[PDB]
C-alpha cells in the first residue's frame, strides 16, 4: 500500500526524511530514515 | 649415430621459469651438457648456469630450468639457446614475450554516483596465476579517454593484492569511466576494467525477459514468444503492468517496431508476450534477407503502487534457419593415412552458448551415432584407408522432432601425415576424451605405423606435457617390439587445468642410413574449475532468514594459507548493469586464449606436429620444426 506525502525542501544539502509506522494490535513497527540530496536551481555546462 | 636433441616453449617469457627437456639418442654412458642463453644478435650472456649431465640410468633425459632476467620499439626480441653436449653444439633461435603475467582489477559496485568513493582491488600474478611482487601502475580514465588519477604502489610483500580506493567529484561527467593497470616492466601490456557512472537510485524489484528459444526460426508460425519475469530483490513476486516493445538489429543500428508495443498485465510475477511473425515482415518492406540479424526486446514494468519503475532488455536474439551451429575449431586437420581419426564435433547453439545433447554423424555410415556432451563436444571416430589422398567429412546433426532442412551441417578437409622421405611411418595418439577432473588418470594410447623391418628400432616415445604456455612435465614411455599399442598412465593433477597437450615422437634410423623422425600431438580439455576450491555458505545451520541489523555467521571453506578479500552488494545493482563482473569462468577464457598450441591435434608432418602444439624440435642429425616467428596463432581463416 502506498501513501503519498508532500514535502518542499527549503535547505540545500543531504536532508532527511524520516517516516514510522505500527500495526494496532500487532507488536510490530519500522521506521525508514533515509537522506535525499537537495540542490538548487541551475544547469550544467562547460564553458571553455 | 647419437642424436642429441632440444625442445623449448615455442614462446619464451621474461622473468619466469622455463623449463628444458634435454635428450640423447644412441648415446653411451654419461655426456656433460652445458645449457646457456644469450641475446640476439651479438653476446651478451643473460644466462650461463644451469648444466646437468645425461645419466644412462635416466634413459639420456635431461632437465633444466631456466629464468630470464630484465636488464631491459615494436619489433619482437629474440634470444639464442645454445646446448652443448659434451663437444657437439645445439643451438636454436626462440622467441621471447614481453609479458609479465595478469592483473585483475574488481571494483565492489558496478555502478557509481557522482558524490560516492570507488573501491577497487588489483590482483598481481604471474603466468602460473601464483601472487607475486611487482611494481604496477594504476589509472583512471573517464568516458572521453582522459586520466585523472595515477598512482605506483607495489604488491611487494601484499600477497598480490592492492587494495585502492578514489572519490568521484560532484562536478563530473557521467557515463563510462575505465581503470588501467599495467606492470611497470611492461607498459605496452594494459588492463582495465569499466564502471559506470550516473545519477541513479537502487530499484525495489528486478525484471528478466526470457524468450522461449535462445533465436528465432523465420518460418516459425507462432513468433517470437516472451516471457516477462518481475520479481522484489527479496525474492518475492511483483504485482504491475509492464510495457514490452521490439526491434531489429544490423551491426550497430537498430530498427523499432511501433507496431509491435504490447501492454500485458503481470500476475503472480509473471507475464507473457508474443511477437506475431505477421508483425516483424510488416516491420520492413525477402524473409531470407532478415536471417543473420537480430532481435531485441524492451520491458518496462511499472507496479500497481505506480511508485517504482523498471525497464529490462534482452538483445541478440538470432534469426537463424537451423536451431544449431557446428564447428570442426576443435578437431585436427590431418589425419593418418589407414589410421582411426577423431572428430571433435563443437555444436552451439545460434548465440555461442554450447548445445546439450544433440546427436551427430557422417555423410556416410547412417548407424554411426553419437550424442553432445555438457562441454558442446561429440565424440566421432572414421576408419581411413591407406590412401595419401585428402580426406572430405560432412557431419550432419541428427536431432529428431525436426527435419532434414532444419539440420545445420557443416564440411571440413584433412590432409595425411607426410612421412619423411615418404617411409609411411606414423604415430596416433588416440585419447579416451571425457570431462578429465583432477585427479582422475587419463589411459594415453600409443599407436604405431611402419613395417616390422625397423620396427624392432622403435624401444621409446618422448611425451611433452604442455601447460599455460609452459613446460609441465615430460618422460618417457617404454616400448617392447611388435607392441603397436601401448598404454600410458597419465595422472591428471591441479596443474592441467585449464587445458593440456601431448606431444609424442620417436627416432630411429632406417630406410637408406636416414635419420627420421615421427610425432604427434593431441589437445585435451580438463573441467574448468578452481585449481584448489573456495565455497562461502551460511554459518547458521539452520533457522529462516535474518532481520536488518542482526548478525550472522559466515562460514568460509578455503585452502591453507590463503587470503580471500570479501564484498557484499545489493541485488538492486545488477539489475542495472550485471556487466563487467570477475568471474571464474572469465579466467579461464583468458587463459585459454593466451594459449601458444594453434591446433587441436596432429599435423602435416612431424616438424607440423610440434609446432602445432606449441614447441620446436632441433637434433643433431638436422630434423628441426618450421621456424615460427609470429606471436598470435594463425589468422583463423575459416
Ligand atoms: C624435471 O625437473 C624437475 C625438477 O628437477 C623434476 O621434478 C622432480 O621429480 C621428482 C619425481 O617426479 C619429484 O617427486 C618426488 O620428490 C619427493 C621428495 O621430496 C623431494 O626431496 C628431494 C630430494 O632431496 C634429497 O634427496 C636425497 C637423495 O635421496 C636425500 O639424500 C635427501 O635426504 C633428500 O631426500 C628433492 O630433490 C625433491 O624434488 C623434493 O624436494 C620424493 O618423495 C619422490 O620419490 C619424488 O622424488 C620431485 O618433487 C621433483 N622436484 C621438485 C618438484 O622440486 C622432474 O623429475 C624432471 N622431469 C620432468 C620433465 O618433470
Ligand atoms: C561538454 O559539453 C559537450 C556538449 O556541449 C559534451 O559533448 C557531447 O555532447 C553530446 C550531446 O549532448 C553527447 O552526445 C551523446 O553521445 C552519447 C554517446 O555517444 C558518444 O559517442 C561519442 C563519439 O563516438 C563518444 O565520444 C562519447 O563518449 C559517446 O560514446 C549518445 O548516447 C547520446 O545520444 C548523445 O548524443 C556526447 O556524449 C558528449 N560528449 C561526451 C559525453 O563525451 C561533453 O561531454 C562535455 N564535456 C566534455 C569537455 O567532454
Amino acid at each position: 500500500l502506498s501513501v503519498p506525502y508532500v514535502i518542499v525542501p527549503l535547505k540545500t544539502g543531504l536532508q532527511e526524511v524520516e517516516v514510522k509506522a505500527a500495526v494496532y494490535h500487532h507488536f510490530i513497527s519500522d521506521g525508514v530514515r533515509k537522506s535525499l540530496k537537495v540542490v538548487p536551481e541551475g544547469i550544467r555546462m562547460n564553458k571553455t | 649415430s647419437p642424436m642429441y636433441s632440444i625442445i623449448t616453449p615455442n614462446i619464451l617469457r621474461l622473468e619466469s621459469e622455463e623449463t628444458m627437456v634435454l635428450e640423447a639418442h644412441d648415446a653411451q654412458g654419461d655426456v656433460p651438457v652445458t645449457v646457456t642463453v644469450h641475446d640476439f644478435p651479438g653476446k651478451k650472456l643473460v644466462l650461463s648456469s644451469e648444466k646437468t649431465v645425461l645419466t644412462p640410468a635416466t634413459n639420456h633425459m635431461g632437465n633444466v630450468t631456466f629464468t630470464i632476467p630484465a636488464n631491459r620499439k615494436g619489433r619482437n626480441k629474440f634470444v639464442t639457446v645454445q646446448a652443448t653436449f659434451g663437444t657437439q653444439v645445439v643451438e636454436k633461435v626462440v622467441l621471447v614475450s614481453l609479458q609479465s603475467g595478469y592483473l585483475f582489477i574488481q571494483t565492489d559496485k558496478t555502478i557509481y554516483t557522482p558524490g560516492s568513493t570507488v573501491l577497487y582491488r588489483i590482483f598481481t600474478v604471474n603466468h602460473k596465476l601464483l601472487p607475486v611482487g611487482r611494481t604496477v601502475m594504476v589509472n583512471i580514465e573517464n568516458p572521453e579517454g582522459i586520466p585523472v588519477k595515477q598512482d605506483s604502489l607495489s604488491s611487494q610483500n601484499q600477497l598480490g593484492v592492492l587494495p585502492l580506493s578514489w572519490d568521484i567529484p560532484e562536478l563530473v561527467n557521467m557515463g563510462q569511466w575505465k581503470i588501467r593497470a599495467y606492470y611497470e616492466n611492461s607498459p605496452q601490456q594494459v588492463f582495465s576494467t569499466e564502471f559506470e557512472v550516473k545519477e541513479y537510485v537502487l530499484p525495489s524489484f528486478e525484471v528478466i525477459v526470457e524468450p522461449t528459444e535462445k533465436f528465432y526460426y523465420i518460418y516459425n508460425e507462432k513468433g517470437l514468444e516472451v516471457t516477462i519475469t518481475a520479481r522484489f530483490l527479496y525474492g518475492k513476486k511483483v504485482e504491475g503492468t509492464a510495457f514490452v516493445i521490439f526491434g531489429i538489429q544490423d551491426g550497430e543500428q537498430r530498427i523499432s517496431l511501433p507496431e509491435s508495443l504490447k501492454r500485458i498485465p503481470i500476475e503472480d510475477g509473471s507475464g507473457e508476450v508474443v511477437l506475431s511473425r505477421k508483425v516483424l515482415l510488416d516491420g520492413v518492406q525477402r524473409a531470407e534477407d532478415l536471417v543473420g540479424k537480430s532481435l531485441y526486446v524492451s520491458a518496462t514494468v511499472i507496479l500497481h503502487s505506480g511508485s517504482d519503475m523498471v525497464q529490462a532488455e534482452r538483445s541478440g536474439i538470432p534469426i537463424v534457419t537451423s536451431p544449431y551451429q557446428i564447428h570442426f575449431t576443435k578437431t585436427p586437420k590431418y589425419f593418418k593415412p589407414g589410421m582411426p581419426f577423431d572428430l571433435m564435433v563443437f555444436v552451439t547453439n545460434p548465440d555461442g552458448s554450447p548445445a546439450y545433447r544433440v546427436p551427430v554423424a557422417v555423410q556416410g555410415e547412417d548407424t554411426v551415432q553419437s550424442l553432445t556432451q555438457g562441454d558442446g563436444v561429440a565424440k566421432l571416430s572414421i576408419n581411413t584407408h591407406p590412401s595419401q589422398k585428402p580426406l572430405s567429412i560432412t557431419v550432419r546433426t541428427k536431432k529428431q522432432e525436426l527435419s532434414e532442412a532444419e539440420q545445420a551441417t557443416r564440411t571440413m578437409q584433412a590432409l595425411p601425415y607426410s612421412t619423411v622421405g615418404n617411409s609411411n611411418n606414423y604415430l596416433h595418439l588416440s585419447v579416451l576424451r571425457t570431462e578429465l577432473r583432477p585427479g582422475e588418470t587419463l589411459n594415453v594410447n600409443f599407436l604405431l605405423r611402419m613395417d616390422r623391418a625397423h620396427e624392432a628400432k622403435i624401444r621409446y616415445y618422448t611425451y611433452l606435457i604442455m601447460n599455460k604456455g609452459r613446460l609441465l612435465k615430460a618422460g618417457r614411455q617404454v616400448r617392447e617390439p611388435g607392441q603397436d599399442l601401448v598404454v600410458l598412465p597419465l595422472s591428471i593433477t591441479t596443474d592441467f587445468i585449464p587445458s593440456f597437450r601431448l606431444v609424442a615422437y620417436y627416432t630411429l634410423i632406417g630406410a637408406s642410413g636416414q635419420r627420421e623422425v615421427v610425432a604427434d600431438s593431441v589437445w585435451v580439455d580438463v573441467k574448468d574449475s578452481c585449481v584448489g576450491s573456495l565455497v562461502v555458505k551460511s554459518g547458521q545451520s539452520e533457522d529462516r532468514q535474518p532481520v536488518p541489523g542482526q548478525q550472522m555467521t559466515l562460514k568460509i571453506e578455503g585452502d591453507h594459507g590463503a587470503r580471500v578479500v570479501l564484498v557484499a552488494v545489493d541485488k538492486g545493482v545488477f539489475v542495472l548493469n550485471k556487466k563487467n563482473k570477475l568471474t571464474q569462468s572469465k579466467i579461464w577464457d583468458v587463459v585459454e586464449k593466451a594459449d601458444i598450441g594453434c591446433t587441436p591435434g596432429s599435423g602435416k608432418d612431424y616438424a607440423g606436429v610440434f609446432s602445432d602444439a606449441g614447441l620446436t624440435f632441433t637434433s643433431s642429425s638436422g630434423q628441426q620444426t618450421a621456424q615460427r616467428a609470429e606471436l598470435q596463432c594463425p589468422q583463423p581463416a575459416a
